[PDB]
């Protein structure tokens, strides 16, 4: 009942590194596909599997390979990662191939960034800014702002937590990060989010607010040689209390 | 419903003694598809015999053409022998 | 299997109607699909057309003319949740999918009581940044990027306070420069004449 | 141009004897095989040289993958039918799809299935429905008809795609398919019957009949099959029995490719 499950959601790779993406579907479908999605163009088929026991190239097979491991699973292999393979990868399935009007069912996607060097990988700095009293007095509302800045690559999930529970109502997070230096190709990124609540809610001294950013970065096996701390996968947060 | 094969034996060209020709056995209208076909010269099986791939008719039955190169003589009698699940023993159909 | 075209982006207002066009030149034709894809999410199937005409599903309709090689996806009574990319795809003679590059649909919220203002948020103990919030402006207002390299300005974001059935636009600006003042943060933007600037 | 047709057949067998394919698929333009696939080779291959010469390897590679999928789907469908019929042993499932382009420019299109060699389901692309011959077919009809889109897809494929393929292949095979070899026709005598015999002709479509005193006698005429001679041409015959008690003017009439001939006996 999960539909199409693909992993990992994010991955950083060094040029030349190997990577396998996993995909499973529990819909008892026969046909499976791997796509890449890049800015400014349509989805491009990498490899596909019309049925269990057969696979073939799509439009852009070079630098990849696949295994239709069984009816449920279709893995994508990057044997030697290249920066051009920086992309968002989508697994999909359909009941059959070349039979009628059947649609595709898509996985959640996998964001890959491939770098020559991992020395430009940085976690976000996270800071929370308490609402303006002028806003409170003028509108009877109170907007908190969270800033996550200086991170690279763009592999983050920001969330707000109010009194220990994640919230979505009253939240707006930029859909796209800001390049802190638009001209540089590997510019670090900034991301802002707002949480707006009633002045009454802000003014309860026992309400607690937290901005949390999950960063997906390096793991144990990734080599690190820089003077600064190794930018591993991590959660960085900042908080505020009502006043 | 199983359908017994129709069996027709004929030469490619109007036969004339001493002139090279092809002997055909056209087996058609049968169902299901498994079938066995031999061409016979004087009652004995001919070794160099060719056939088309299994073919499909609109009425869902099947057909095949079996043939061999030969030179008809006055004395030699030719036949086509066919076996199929609808036949309790092989059916032999003589040329002419 | 050769070419699909759809506009890169479209912007319409909440409550209104938008027609998203898709033209195709393909080797043969076995149907045209539309998919919705929210930012950061999977595409999901919306519609299929293969004969000529208009097909309706809820607030969405999809039209096809095979002879003109043309389809549109029609969205009525637009809501904020309709903000998404819409992908056109055609199956060619060999049942291969040809994908359009997608149309990004941006929805302008209908702001009932605009109250544009630029507020100064409180400094954080743990940060050298000053932070300014441009908020509650009408949707016709555009926020432009900073032209000072040490000032950062995000684009406008629509938030929804569901419990108050209240939506509002805002953009954030920040810097750690001694200069920086909220009074000047957005002056590279065209902002409303009556924008409220509370005193320092 | 005279009438031409494109037809694609599938055969599935549920418990095939040793070595015999469980699945075979063959296409035809008129009487000519053009493509083949089966579960043993697992490869799509041309069956006419003018198909091989005009379709690049990526065509064959792609239809190889498509047919491997269609093979599995056919197996699943047959398994479902044989279960619902509560049938043991080996049974067959067939499909035929295709279209005709008539001389006058009009078109036809058809899609139908068979179980054990008998009509099972027949598509009507004008009413967008399936005709079911029995209750097993009726269950399948209900399932297939539940998705209107699938019916629309087949109508489009039969009316637009099929005709476009046909025209494409007609041009590829022009020198074969659009040629004419007129028949050589003779009358033999052999209760004595008159035999009218034709051979050497292409296309295979030919009309042969006997007239008596200028009137047709269809009930008393025996018609032979149109048979392949093995060299790309065809042969056929028709016979009647002579009245030993009264003379009559008999004549053999042959029509082939827009030309009529009469052999007065
Ligand atoms: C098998 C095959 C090939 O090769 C060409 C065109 C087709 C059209 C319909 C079905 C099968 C086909
Ligand atoms: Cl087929
Ligand atoms: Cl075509
Ligand atoms: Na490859």
């Amino acid at each position: 009942n999960a539909g199409v499950t693909q992993t990992p959601k994010f991955q950083v790779l060094k040029t030349g590194q190997s990577m396998t993406l996993q995909c499973a579907q529990d819909m008892n479908h026969n046909s499976m596909y791997w796509y890449r999605q890049d800015p400014g163009m349509g989805l491009r088929l990498i490899y596909y599997s019309a049925s269990e026991g057969t696979t073939d190239k799509g439009e852009v097979p070079n630098g990849y390979n696949v295994s239709r491991l069984n009816k449920r699973e279709f893995s994508l292999r990057l044997e030697s990662a290249a920066p051009s393979q920086t992309s968002v990868y989508f697994c999909a399935s359909s009941v059959w191939t070349g039979e009628g009007s059947g649609e595709l069912f898509f996985g959640e996607g996998s964001r890959l960034t491939v770098l020559e060097d991992l020395k430009n990988v940085f976690p976000p700095e996270v800071a929370v800014f308490e609402p303006s009293e002028a806003e409170i007095s003028h509108t009877q509302k109170a907007t908190l702002v969270c800033l996550a800045t200086g991170f690279y690559p763009d592999h983050v999930e920001l969330s707000w937590w109010v009194n220990g529970k994640e919230v979505h109502s009253g939240v707006c997070t930029d859909p796209q990060p800001l390049k802190e230096q638009p001209a540089l190709n590997d510019s670090r990124y900034a991301l802002s989010s707002r949480l707006r609540v009633s002045a009454t809610f802000w003014q309860n001294p026992r309400n607690h607010f937290r901005c949390q950013v999950q960063f997906y970065g390096l793991s144990e096996n990734d080599e690190w040689t820089q003077d600064r701390a190794k930018p591993v996968t991590q959660i960085v947060s900042a908080e505020a209390w009502g006043r | 419903i199983q359908r017994t094969p129709k069996i027709q034996v004929y030469s490619r060209h109007p036969a004339e003694n001493g002139k090279s020709n092809f002997l055909n056995c056209y087996v058609s209208g049968f169902h299901p598809s498994d079938i066995e076909v031999d061409l016979l010269k004087n009652g004995e099986r001919i070794e160099k015999v060719e056939h088309s791939d299994l073919s499909f008719s609109k009425d869902w039955s099947f057909y095949l053409l079996y043939y061999t190169e030969f030179t008809p003589t006055e004395k030699d009698e030719y036949a086509c022998r066919v076996n199929h699940v609808t036949l309790s023993q092989p059916k032999i159909v003589k040329w002419d | 299997g050769q070419n699909i075209d759809q506009p890169t982006e479209m912007t319409a207002t909440e409550g209104a109607i938008v027609q998203i066009n898709c033209t195709y030149q393909t080797s043969g034709f076995n149907g045209l699909f539309w998919y919705q894809q929210h930012a950061g999410e999977a595409p999901t199937f919306l519609s299929y057309n293969v004969l000529d005409g208009l097909e309706e599903k809820g607030r969405f309709s999809s039209f096809l003319s095979r002879s003109k090689g043309y389809s549109y996806l029609l969205l009525k009574e637009l809501q904020m949740k309709d903000s998404a990319s819409y992908l056109c795809a055609v199956k060619d003679s060999n049942y291969q999918l040809i994908w359009g590059a997608g149309t990004k649909l941006i929805i302008k919220p209908d702001i009932q009581n605009p109250d544009p203002a630029v507020y100064q948020l409180r400094d954080s103990k743990s940060s050298d940044k000053s932070v300014c919030l441009f908020t509650d402006f009408d949707s016709q207002t555009n926020v432009s990027q900073s032209k000072d390299s040490d000032v950062y300005i995000t684009d406008k974001c629509v938030l929804d306070m569901r419990s108050m059935d209240f939506k509002s636009n805002s953009a954030v600006a920040w810097s750690n420069k001694s200069d920086f003042a909220c009074a000047n943060a957005f002056n590279n933007s065209i902002i409303p004449e009556d924008t409220f600037f509370p005193s320092p | 141009m005279r009438t031409h047709s494109l037809r694609y057949f599938r055969l599935g067998v549920s418990d095939p004897i040793h070595g015999v394919p469980e699945f075979i698929s063959v296409g035809y333009v008129d009487s000519h095989p053009i493509t083949t696939y089966d579960s043993v080779t697992r490869q799509k291959e041309p069956r006419a040289p003018w198909m091989a010469e005009n379709l690049a390897p990526d065509h064959w590679e792609r239809y190889t993958q498509l047919l491997r999928g269609w093979q599995q789907m056919f197996k699943v469908e047959l398994k479902r039918l044989q279960r619902h019929y509560n049938h043991s042993g080996s049974h067959t499932y067939q499909r035929m799809i295709g279209c005709e382009l008539l001389e006058d420019g009009s078109t036809t299109g058809f899609l139908q299935y068979a179980y054990d060699g008998q009509d099972f389901l027949i598509f009507n692309k004008d009413t967008l429905s399936w005709l079911a011959v029995d209750n097993v077919a009726h269950t399948i009809k209900q399932a297939w008809e539940a998705n209107q889109h699938e019916l629309l897809y087949q109508k489009n494929w039969l009316e637009e795609e099929c005709i476009a393929w046909l025209k494409r292949f007609l041009e590829y095979g022009k020198d074969t398919l659009q040629r004419t070899e007129p028949p050589l026709v003779r009358v033999n005598r052999k209760v004595t019957a008159l035999f009218c015999k034709a051979h050497g002709f292409y296309p295979p479509e030919i009309y042969m009949t006997w007239m008596k005193n200028g009137e047709e006698i269809v009930q008393e005429i025996d018609y032979g099959d149109i048979l392949p001679s093995g060299d790309g041409t065809y042969q056929a015959w028709a016979s009647i029995e002579l009245d030993p008690q009264s003379s009559n003017l008999y004549s053999c009439h042959v029509e082939h490719s827009g030309v009529h001939m009469v052999l007065q006996v």
